[PDB]
């Protein structure tokens, strides 16, 4: 019976580490807008080099 | 008094399933500020920028 209560508080830990790396500020989303962002700039500045 | 019936057996609860919510919000973007004149031509003001 630890054992079990032992695993069901491992999930709550695992669950607790993903909403973690969904709710921080550098998610994959910041990263997502970066890229888009910094691609169209990128292309635009070329075409004036 | 062993009874003839053998007894029922019960279900197992159903876990619940965490799930989380991720949400975005929209701060709004900044105007510009006023146009101030200066003294200086443009190659002077340019590499200044």
């Amino acid at each position: 019976v630890l054992q079990k209560t032992g695993l069901k508080t491992q999930q709550e830990q695992t669950q607790a580490q993903l909403a973690f790396l969904q709710r921080k500020f550098s998610n994959q989303a910041l990263y997502n807008w970066l890229r888009g962002r910094l691609a169209a700039i990128y292309f635009q500045f070329y075409d004036l080099v | 008094g062993q009874p003839l019936h053998l007894p029922i057996y019960a279900t197992p609860a159903d876990p619940k399933a965490l799930l989380s919510a991720a949400v975005a919000t929209s701060q709004g973007g900044g105007k510009l500020p006023e146009s101030f004149i200066s003294l200086w031509r443009f190659p002077h003001m340019l590499e200044n920028a």
